[PDB]
DNA sequence: TAACAGCTCTAACAGGAATA
RNA sequence: AUUCCUGUUAGAGCUGUUAAC
DNA sequence: TAACAGCTCTAACAGGAATA
RNA sequence: AUUCCUGUUAGAGCUGUUAAC
């Protein structure tokens, strides 16, 4: 069975969906696994009779585990990662000292090394939320009880054997959300950990996951088989006439790497009349996130806590501009809502297509797609005949920032307006290189006295300097100042940026010209660049940067107008 | 509407030397301290080696002899500092190598270069060294030497000689200083000199200079990715680096490969949660255990849910941590007034967004110039004329943008490769580049971490 | 022992202090008592043997209730609230079956009618922030298990006596915090609430009370004794060395009304040498909320759940003015910053000292406490000699909305500054009456150019209106038209209010002329309301309300002046 | 307010040690007993429901050569129900040494 | 606890009648 | 008190800000 | 999955040197 | 590759917005 069947399966009937979780969920959320558990009891015993430093060595080295293996195989124990290991190792250590073997198993499994994971908050999202209502884990870890009480903020009922009934009656009493383990808390006398009390399953507890199985169909995640116990307990529960209404999945992170006794315990299954299917759905951590990601109107309440990182954390305020300030080169733009104008076609059409239509036709309007138009209706409809044109109505942006960041080609469309309007009355010409606007000083009319202030700007030692030319050393490059203006959306404000560029008139002869380009650019140090960025915005908007608010219509003579305003000074800040 | 936030100018981080003294200037306090590993004995002296062919190994002596020598600085006079001669001013004497201290390379190496084979020649250059192996305690240091012939196989598609070559002696501990005929023909020789001297010391002990006023408890973080050009399609192999004050006098800095196949540069679920704790069990080994509190995690793109979600997952509540992305290419640049002869002064930050802020690693620097003393300094003035700003965008954060902004300032500074005053992106980012370039030319180098020292 | 001095005993040592909740807290839960419980009893088995609806009469009615009790009576039933009453009903309805008396008391005090109250989530609190260890309470039902979970935001370790060795086990261990049930979970079949079981005490729970004994000192709420097995485990409890070491105070609601065994237990403590204090401290709920208040560097994060009145709620956003327009009488001042002059004095200095000075003097200058002074050093050194004053110096308020809205004080100086500017260089008289002050036209004056468009707001039916003059039946009382002027604080900003009034010469005279007043003000429609605002506007600014940014200054030519600019134009907002 | 050094010097820290018995398991080295106040000390402190939880352990360098009281008290208190035992290590700074 | 600032309320009176 | 809330004359209640005790 | 828009990065080259 | 990052020429990667399949 494949994992995207797995995921429809378990959306399409999440109501009735036991869960089983055993020792593989805790690898994930920071609590050392069984494998890792062994080793710190290797590490203590090989430090007590060998006196050894114990800061000396750190167990994940390669050489300590090693040395350590190599030493508890001298001693006739068990060879490396075979069954009657972990048990072994634990009663070695601990010598039939149950009271002991608990507080160290405690401490090991402590709950303040447990950082829960996405998988982990969405699995007790799930129980809150009353999809699953029985979650049994072999885990004695107090986390996913845990994620339940971060998530909700509730107290969350988790059966240990110490009570070993209350799951009996409170399954059947449809008190949910239960979390029955099935080898209890280590807060309690009876852990049932190792191989001995592995053969054996509480009556109760026995019975309790029957019922629960009659009811639901079971998910089991992170088990690996090697429990007899268990095996024989589901074993049983299939037995039952109606064992799992609802299937049951086996999510191994790798079907390769899975044990054959889950391989015969589902051929079994399916032998014995239910729909019981092997799927590999990776990590549970991943596999639990998906789950989520397919949950459908999860309360906003509890998915603050179950994605942390959907809402949006650094809202950190800004100071206001009290108390040397720089001096950016962005002008911001105020206007808040525009016009412009829509057109319906009796087909669909491709952002393409327009494009394509605006390169043959070359109309005196602009047009985008999301067709919104700004210009002259007449334009459009040399651009679309009457029959491909349903309708000509009006559009409001209300919200010029949030529209341009959500769509970028509302922020295409809005720069494309706002570089027609600024460049509409003047005689500086308007380039695009790449996906930037340029707008240049013409080669012809180099001589206006509106330029002569530029003439300023790059003249050396307050004399008068150039404004456009050939270059030194090139056959027929021309260059000439020039500006890139853009459109930056920041925060919930837009603001124009201007970058003083030396344009050269062939577009791919560019690099030959390069040091030129170094060249004339060497020496524009923060007072020339101040020159020339206060004559760009002199020439731009007419007015100097002082208290200044001038507004600028692209097609004053359309129907379609789009009339923006923008604040002449550049953005600044004085130092705190 | 025109008027922003106040913005402060973050002043210009202290660097621990010789004597725990602190001076701004890093040239300037190591010839009037000292390093700050000099106080005890991590190199007792620098024994170098060299690896070149017949032909061009006086070039190799004459350099060395140069770095014995002190020099004067004819280009960029406005930082430099005169070189007081490599025993004068790293307190530990520079030994020539002897006979059997200096190896000759394969005439093969022609043969394989001529061929235009780029893997051949760096095996070979790699097999040249068993005369220098046997005698591995013999030299500290070794300089191997291209010469200009070999140009053909220096850089070119799917290869780079300089990154394989550190991959391939990497696991075998010995620092290569990489020679070029490039900076052996430099005019300016005592910015050669500088350069070569300090990346010597640091590669035969270590520790030129630290950065001060670094709290122990804070771990920073930097991802960066490379591209491998597959025929089909392509590999984005990212790796991250480490920095770090332990409780140990000596500063850490390290890098780590990310594991297997990215097609994208943003880390999924588990590879970040892999990574972070692969990073926090190594600050626990360097701190016994202690847990970090600040935690720093600077990347060169936006952070997805994915990778939030891990770094929130991955730590404990105890540990606060900030996730922040640098952005190189910025649109803005200002110009300081009071309009000044000088740019912006150097790290002032200017809170755009409530989590976009403008940094100004590059710009004017007080107090480090050595003609003309009270005149800022442009450090990239031949380069641009005004200084490029970065911008943070915080990802993750509880408050204060001068406490980011300042770590990034101070971590802008201690790369000991690095010859000029400052670099443009934080130490973090730069290994973490040139260890993304390092395992994506070899990419059997993922076992393994490495300290700075190796690839620097 | 006072209650005052309990809180500072306990503020003074709460880190080792045990606490004793019995079903008292659960009062106020929502959960039923035990007298709701008894009453439900008797009221569902009444209802049973003689066949009446259940649902048609009540429980809580005094008549229904005096009928079943009547009826109860007449079977020999007890008679009254005596003892033996509650296991009694019990075990008359549920006839010794206790499954199902586990059933009904779980389905009673079940976890959906309670609702945390500021007692419960503060005692939670204690035990996460890591004040109070160990918690047991006589109660059932999870209030606090669920409480501490949701406020914390972690799991809680219940302990019960399906286990009842766990508590010890983990008092030993130090796996603080521990809430031990001594009459265990409802879940479990042990409950311990008939007073056959109430006579005994488990063994490893009573070790558990003697163990924590020596450890903290106990705070025992909500427990009215009546109990005899809890009575005799504390005696027990008190018979040891440094039983409570920080003491332990019974704390009742009323100390009138609490029952002898309780006093006689406190005077018995008292004589075995222990500090036990008897307290009345009122109900539980204000007791945990004044030792909360009492708890300094609470962490944000909990007390953003104890406390959830404490963050700010229904930050909802108002929308855009997009899209008939309400016009007000507030005028935005836009004004952010401004300079003030301070003067230290030598000795302390009282609001009213300074409000007597200043009717004495009479200086031409502001002065207020908090001394900032606006206005020139001299007229305050005409109020203050030189040995008086240590110091002048100046004072910026970067935010103006806010510091009004911190400090009233600061509100009347500011609106009294902007009064003096408004009125600084117009012939129109300031006068005060209660604490508003009126802008009203002068009587010598009245015929002013500035006034005709006045006068034509007054007139009737477009003619020539009156402005000043005398009342028509008034021996002396003079009239003239007026705005009361006052400064608003809204949100962030800062408006001006101006409410069009018709002014009395004589302060005290007003009533007199009311007729008049209503007479004047029977036809002062929305027409001609709006004329006469309009015309107050353009009297008080110099500019009509439309895109004007009028910018006053008071004490133009002092050395610290404030410049306030408010816009002409009142706020508007069309219609949505 | 941890940590406390208290000599016994032998009533005054008899009721500390008494309310010290049950908080934490004690380990007494470097004494042989012989003293009766001490001794009648530790068997008040034992007499409580849950007094030395942890353990009473008694490191002597050589068991053999322990005073004939020691094992006495070791044998009434594994009587009681308390966990005492009667260990055998080397000498006591060895011992903390090796711990 | 004594003043002082504002914001808002009720407690007693009085009081005339829906764009003229 | 068939109603309505417009004013007048007062006092409190909360917040504060100081000085204390 | 196929285009299209923006934002940002690296991958190869080239390239000159700190306010003149 | 002693260094620095300034540009040129390209491609990807993310977001989106449509049309689908
Ligand atoms: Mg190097």
């Amino acid at each position: 069975l494949t994992d995207n069947e797995f995921y429809q399966h378990y959306l399409q009937n999440s109501q009735h969906m036991m869960w089983f979780l055993g020792a593989g969920t805790s690898r994930s959320a920071g609590l050392p696994t069984a494998s890792d558990i062994i080793w710190d009891l290797k590490h203590r015993y090989y430090c007590l009779h060998e006196n050894q430093d114990y800061q000396k060595h750190d167990i994940n080295n390669h050489a300590i585990k090693s040395k350590i293996q190599s030493y508890m195989d001298s001693k006739g124990f068990p060879l490396q990662w075979s069954p009657e290991e972990y048990s072994f190792y634990f009663e070695l250590v601990f010598r039939d000292d149950y009271e002991a073997q608990r507080k160290y198993l405690l401490e090991a499994l402590a709950s303040r090394k447990v950082s829960l994971n996405i998988g982990h908050r969405v699995l007790a999202a799930l129980l809150e939320m009353n999809q699953t209502k029985v979650v049994f884990t072999t885990n004695f870890d107090d986390v996913i009880e845990t994620a339940f009480s971060d998530i909700s903020g509730k107290h969350l009922s988790v059966y240990h054997l110490e009570g070993s009934y209350a799951a009996l009656s409170a399954l059947n009493t449809e008190a949910f959300p239960i979390y029955a383990k099935i080898h209890g808390d280590f807060r309690y006398q009876k852990i049932k950990n190792l191989t001995p009390d592995l053969q054996t399953n509480d009556r109760e507890i026995h019975k309790c996951f029957l019922a629960a199985a009659i009811r639901f169909g079971l998910v089991v995640s992170g088990y690996s088989g090697r429990d007899e116990n268990v095996m024989t307990m589901l074993r049983a529960a299939i037995d039952q006439n109606n064992a799992f209404p609802h299937g049951l999945y086996w999510t191994v992170p790798s079907i390769s790497k899975s044990e054959p006794a889950v391989q015969d315990l589902i051929t079994y299954a399916q032998g014995k009349g239910v729909r019981a299917y092997l799927v590999e759905t990776g990590t549970f951590d991943e596999m639990l996130s998906k789950i989520w990601r397919q949950v459908k109107d999860k309360p906003a309440a509890i998915d603050a806590k179950v994605r942390t990182a959907r809402v949006c954390p650094v809202s950190i305020p800004l100071p206001g501009p009290g108390k040397p300030a720089l001096r950016t080169n962005a002008l911001p733009v105020v206007t808040q809502s525009i016009r412009c104008g829509v057109v319906t076609l009796a087909s669909p059409i491709t952002f393409s297509e327009l494009k394509e239509r605006i390169s043959q036709k070359s109309p005196k309007a602009l047009l985008t797609y999301t067709v919104l138009f700004l210009g002259g209706e007449p334009e459009i409809r040399k651009i679309f005949s009457n029959d491909e044109i349903n309708s000509i109505g009006q559009y409001y942006i209300d919200e010029i920032a949030q529209s341009v960041a959500a769509s970028t080609f509302l922020k295409s469309f809005v720069e494309e307006a706002i570089l027609t309007a600024l460049l509409r009355e003047k005689p500086i010409l308007h380039r695009v290189r790449h996906r930037t606007h340029y707008a240049v000083i013409p080669n012809a009319s180099a001589k206006d006295d509106r330029f002569l202030d530029l003439r300023k700007a790059v003249g050396f030692k307050g004399d008068l300097g150039y404004i456009t030319g050939n270059v030194t050393n090139a056959k027929e490059l021309s260059w000439a100042e020039a500006v890139s203006i853009r459109l930056e959306e920041r925060g919930g404000k837009l603001w124009i940026m201007l970058k003083p560029e030396i344009w050269i008139k062939p577009l791919d002869r560019r690099e030959e010209a390069t040091d030129f380009i170094r060249s004339r650019r060497r020496y524009r140090f923060n007072q020339c660049s101040y020159q020339i960025l206060d004559a760009w915005i002199k020439i731009l908007f007419g007015s100097i940067g002082g208290g200044g608010t001038v507004n600028i219509s692209c097609f004053p003579d359309a129907e379609f107008k789009a009339e923006f305003e923008i604040g002449t000074r550049t953005a600044f800040s004085l130092g705190v | 509407l025109s008027q922003l936030a106040a913005h402060s100018t973050i002043p210009e981080p202290l660097l621990l030397f010789k004597d725990n003294r602190t001076d701004t200037h890093p040239l300037r306090g190591l010839s009037q301290y000292g390093p700050y590993s000099a106080c005890f004995n991590l190199p007792g002296q620098v024994r170098l080696a060299y690896l070149a062919p017949t032909e061009h190994m006086r070039k190799l002596d004459a350099i060395v002899r140069e770095l014995q020598n002190p020099a004067t600085p004819k280009e960029a006079t406005n930082y430099y500092v005169e070189y007081g001669g490599f025993e004068k001013v790293f307190k530990v004497p520079l030994v020539m190598p002897q006979e059997h201290l200096r190896c000759l390379a394969l005439d093969e190496c022609h043969g394989v270069a001529a061929n235009g084979n780029g893997l051949a020649l760096a095996d070979k250059i790699v097999q040249s060294m068993s005369g220098l192996f046997r005698q591995k305690h013999a030299f500290d240091v070794l300089l191997v030497y291209l010469p200009a012939s070999w140009k053909k196989c220096f850089e070119y598609d799917g290869f780079d000689l300089h990154d394989r070559i550190k991959a391939k002696v990497a696991p075998l501990n010995l620092p290569i200083q990489i020679i070029n005929d490039t900076a052996l023909t430099r005019q300016c020789r005592a910015n050669v000199m500088w350069g070569v001297s300090v990346a010597l010391y640091a590669k035969a002990g270590g520790i030129p200079w630290k950065l001060a006023d670094w709290d122990k408890d804070e771990a920073y973080i930097g991802l960066s990715y490379a591209i491998k050009k597959n025929a089909e399609g392509q590999e984005y192999t990212t790796c991250c680096s480490q920095v770090f004050d332990p409780d140990g006098t000596g500063f850490e800095f390290v890098a780590y490969d990310t594991r297997d196949r990215k097609g994208n540069p943003y880390l999924s679920y588990q590879e970040m949660q892999s990574v972070l704790s692969k990073s926090l069990h190594l600050y626990q080994s360097s701190h016994n255990g202690r847990m970090p509190r600040k935690i720093f995690i600077h990347k060169t793109t936006h952070f997805t849910e994915d990778e939030i979600q891990g770094a929130f997952d991955s730590f404990s509540s105890s540990t606060e941590i900030e996730l922040v992305q640098i952005i190189q290419s910025t649109n803005w640049y200002g110009l300081k007034v009071d309009p000044a002869s000088y740019p912006v002064d150097r790290g002032l930050y200017q809170p755009l967004t409530e989590s976009e802020c403008l940094l100004w690693t590059q710009g004017s620097v007080m107090g480090v110039n050595q003609q003309n003393p009270g005149q800022p300094v442009f450090k990239e003035a031949a380069l641009t004329p005004l200084p490029n700003p970065i911008m943070l965008r915080r990802f993750s954060g509880n408050g204060g943008w001068h406490a980011t902004c300042s770590s990034i300032l101070a971590l802008t500074k201690v790369d000991w490769n690095n010859n000029t005053l400052y670099k443009k992106l934080p130490v973090t980012l730069v290994y973490s580049q040139v260890f993304a370039d390092v395992v994506k030319q070899t990419p059997e180098i993922v076992n393994e971490i490495y300290d700075y020292r190796f690839f620097m």
